[PDB]
RNA sequence: UGUCCUACGCCGGCAGGCGCGGGUAACCCGUUGAACCCCAUUCGUGAUGGGGAUCGGGGAUUGCAAUUAUUCCCC
């Protein structure tokens, strides 16, 4: 392979630093809320060859990967694959991202304290739930 | 700080 | 005009049927180079490489193999092929060729004629 | 200390690849990865490129170890 | 307040078989299997206590040993005490907790505070 | 010109059959092949972009070698290690719908025939095709 | 003629030390096509001296617990290591193996005499069979710690250990351990 | 081993559902189509794609009842 001049050593995506020297799938996996399965399927849906590295990508490809990652369902990602299927509040099939996981984990925890369920009080003392 | 209807058995939980 | 022998290792039993042929060595409808552990391939060409294709000129041999694993099946294959050639030269060829081939094979290795009595124990 | 390897080539690295590599008598991805501190994936990519070019002979191909030879 | 994008009023006026799409798998399986006579008796008891209340006052407390109740949207506003093996715990039925069982609101054990260990 | 499938390198035969199915053009490919997982014990999506053709080719060759096999037997064939966590590993069958739609696509290619016995077998024209690719690999192997 | 892995000659192998000559079993009747034979070799005492030495090296290569039953892997690693030896040195890799075994095995060793509490050791001679066995064990162990966490494949490290032991340089693990054992034995006497 | 063991087809991402047959058993499961192992692909010495605990959501069975996660599946 040859030396690409337009190589980004570090990517700055979604309040997250991404190691650009890594493979594309596992660099997308490096953020919260995206594992290897989700990164592989969103990269297959983006019509991008999986053999490339993360830094030597053009900006339009990066922004369309982010676009498909943000809104999965109307880009033909099926509604059994997403992280949050039925939210308690709005009930929308939504795949949440790095700030989204932490925000919605906190809101689920605080509504469980408001409910005063056994799980919420167990989380409050800080013991095993399962 | 105890809720209105809870018992001591669960007041020690809070 | 044909002979039927068997060869066992642990559980694997390979039955060899030998007859007048044209120089083809066949197992389970597959060529001998076409058995999936190619790492252990030279063990199963040991009769052929030891004895040459000249004495395998007019011999047709088929081997069908039951049971065992992979390595035990290969040892059963080579033992069955060797016993088939020995019995064929016993029944249809002279005795001097028999003792010559047996001497070569025994001075190479003992397992290729007599089977290991050891098997999986309770 | 940690090991830092290049996932992509450098100009000096490519100069030592096209010239200083195919006179190492024996060639494996491990030795070319350790002499020049190159990531192993880039190492097999480089060796495949050099084999396609025809500057380096091939002895053995396997799932674990591949053995190449300096041409003459 | 909203529950799967559905507000409480159209939760109450909705018929029974559209609630068989809006719960989790466990609650759907339970309510599809059918509720026992004790569930239905407590249901009448709770609706009777809710109708026989002053408008400004909370309903009268209904005490029960039932811990496998699934909170339907009909019981929002009920004043319910649940037995946990030793003592009743009295609770308001809030609408954000319909997708839960009653028995998890009365914990049946005490949190462990470790003392100084003895001889061993 | 008398050759047999059994006298051919099986891996290269599968690759050549997959190539023949790919350049054949007509084949019923489901739309979810890029999102599917091929077993409950497998972890990731397969690296090969055209794994469906290779799977169909291996299916056709397996029906050649031993016919009368249904979907359950085909899931039994492609099973593997379920790595059950900290639990000891076990054996698990493959995905049922993937094998079922492989067989449905192949009988849509009139290569697989439904049986009165209960399972499925290989059509004679499919056998002629398998012999043709077998001869192709034999010619490309004994002459190279 | 019988060639190991179909290519490697055995008549060029010469034994330098005659004390180990009757135990390094490689030369004429003991040369085989493959290291794999699966013969009953531990049934009776001193029967393992009749074993081909490549089979001994293979059998001492599966020692660690996660590889404790896999033999085809060990024989392909032996094949690859012989390839690495042949391209590095240019000699017969069987000769390199024999030279490594000769230069690796310790000649004298310390031992405990007396009762439990006697913390002084007496230096005694080492049997030729034990010398060959411990040489093979040390070469395989050098291949193990030579390749635990590194890019280098264990076939390459086994070849490197064999070449370093055949050359007698102070880089092999077996050579260092042999020197340490002989120095300890010379200090004890 | 089996009157709960399952063959076959369909609906299914997958746990699983539906219609059907055999087996009170050297007959049907079952030539028990096992896993290691073998051959190719990617990874490349770092808490890593090793390791999977612990958690957040959904779905399906078992059972009068799974809330203190019975179990299994999918992110």
């Amino acid at each position: 392979l040859v030396i690409p001049e337009k190589f980004q050593h570090i990517l700055r995506v979604l309040n997250t630093n991404i190691d650009g020297r890594r493979k594309i799938a596992f660099a997308i996996t490096a953020i919260k809320g995206v594992g290897r399965r989700y990164a592989h399927v969103v990269l297959r849906k983006a019509d991008i060859d999986l053999t490339k590295r993360a830094g030597e990508l053009t900006e339009d490809e990066v922004e369309r990967v982010i676009t498909i990652m943000q809104n999965p369902r109307q880009y033909k990602i099926p509604d059994w694959f997403l992280n949050r299927q039925k939210d308690v509040k709005d009930g929308k099939y939504s795949q949440v991202l790095a700030n989204g996981l932490d925000n919605k984990l906190r809101e689920d925890l605080e509504r469980l304290k408001k409910i005063r369920a056994h799980r919420g009080l167990r989380h409050f003392w800080g013991l095993r739930v399962r | 700080k105890v809720p209105k209807g809870t018992s001591s058995y669960q007041a020690e939980w809070i | 005009q044909s002979v039927q022998v068997f060869g066992r290792k642990k559980t694997a039993t390979a039955v060899a049927h030998c007859k007048r042929g044209n120089g083809l060595i066949k197992v389970n409808g597959r060529p001998l180079e076409m058995i999936e552990p190619r790492t252990l391939q030279y063990k199963l060409l040991e009769p052929v490489l030891l004895l040459g294709k000249e004495r395998f000129a007019g011999v047709d041999i088929r081997v069908r193999v039951k049971g065992g694993g992979h390595v035990a099946q290969i040892y059963a294959i080579r033992q069955s092929i060797s016993k088939a050639l020995v019995a064929y030269y016993q029944k249809y060829v002279d005795e001097a060729s028999k003792k010559e081939i047996k001497d070569i094979l025994i001075q190479y290795d003992r397992t290729l004629l007599v089977a290991d009595p050891r098997r999986c124990e309770s | 200390d940690k090991l830092n390897n290049l996932v992509l080539f450098d100009k000096a690295t490519y100069d030592k690849l096209c010239k200083e590599v195919p006179n190492y008598k024996l060639i494996t991805p491990a030795v070319v990865s350790e002499r020049l501190k190159i990531r192993g994936s880039l190492a097999r990519a480089a060796l495949q490129e050099l084999l396609s070019k025809g500057l380096i002979k091939l002895v053995s191909k396997h799932r674990a170890q591949v053995i190449y030879t300096r041409n003459t | 307040f909203t529950y799967r994008g559905v507000d409480l009023d159209q939760l109450l006026d909705m018929s029974y078989e559209q609630l068989m799409q809006l719960y989790s798998a466990r609650q759907r399986r339970r309510l599809n299997r059918g509720l026992r006579r004790k569930q239905h008796s407590l249901l009448k008891r709770l609706r009777k206590a809710k109708k026989e209340a002053p408008p400004m006052e909370k309903p009268e407390v209904v005490k029960t040993h039932l811990r496998d109740m699934i909170i339907l949207p009909e019981m929002v506003g009920s004043m319910v005490g649940v037995y946990n093996g030793k003592t009743f715990n009295q609770v308001e039925i809030k609408p954000e907790m319909i997708g839960h069982y009653l028995g998890e609101f009365s914990i049946t054990y005490k949190p462990v505070k470790h003392g100084r260990p003895g001889i061993g | 010109p008398g050759v047999t499938v059994k006298d051919v390198n099986q891996q290269e035969f599968v690759r050549a059959l997959a190539a023949f199915l790919k350049k054949s053009g007509k084949l019923k490919v489901p739309e979810w092949v890029d999102t599917v997982k091929l077993a409950k014990h497998k972890e990731l999506a397969p690296y090969d972009e055209n794994w469906f053709y290779t799977r169909a080719a291996s299916t056709a060759r397996h029906l050649y070698l031993r016919g009368g096999a249904g979907v359950g037997s085909m899931t039994k064939i492609y099973g593997g290690r379920q790595r059950n966590g900290v639990m000891p590993s076990h054996f698990s069958r493959g995905s049922k719908s993937v094998a079922r739609r492989v067989l449905q696509a192949l009988e849509g290619l009139k290569m697989v025939e439904k049986d009165q016995d209960g399972g499925r077998k290989l059509t004679p024209q499919g056998q002629r095709d398998l012999d043709r690719i077998a001869g192709q690999v034999a010619a490309a192997n004994k002459k190279h | 003629d019988i060639k190991l892995f179909g290519k490697w000659s055995t008549d060029d192998v010469q034994i330098n030390d005659i004390s180990l000559q009757d135990y390094i079993a490689v030369k004429e009747k003991y040369a085989k096509y493959l290291p794999h034979s699966a013969g009953r070799y531990a049934a009776k005492r001193f029967r393992k001296a009749q074993c081909p030495i490549v089979e001994r090296l293979t059998n001492s290569m599966m020692m660690h617990g996660r590889n404790n039953g896999k033999k085809l892997m060990t024989v392909r690693i032996v094949k690859h290591a012989f390839e690495i030896i042949h391209l590095l040195t240019g000699e017969n890799p069987l000769q390199v193996l024999v030279n490594a075994i000769i230069n690796s095995g310790p000649r004298e060793d310390s031992t405990r005499i007396g009762r439990a509490g006697t913390v002084r050791r007496q230096a005694v001679d080492v049997s030729p069979l034990r010398r060959v066995n411990q040489a093979i064990w040390l070469l395989c162990t050098g291949a193990r710690e030579a390749a635990f966490r590194n890019i280098k494949t264990i076939a390459e490290c086994l070849a490197d250990e064999l070449i370093n032991a055949a050359k007698g340089s102070s880089n092999s693990y077996a050579i260092k351990k042999k020197d340490e054992l002989e120095r300890v034995a010379k200090s004890n006497r």
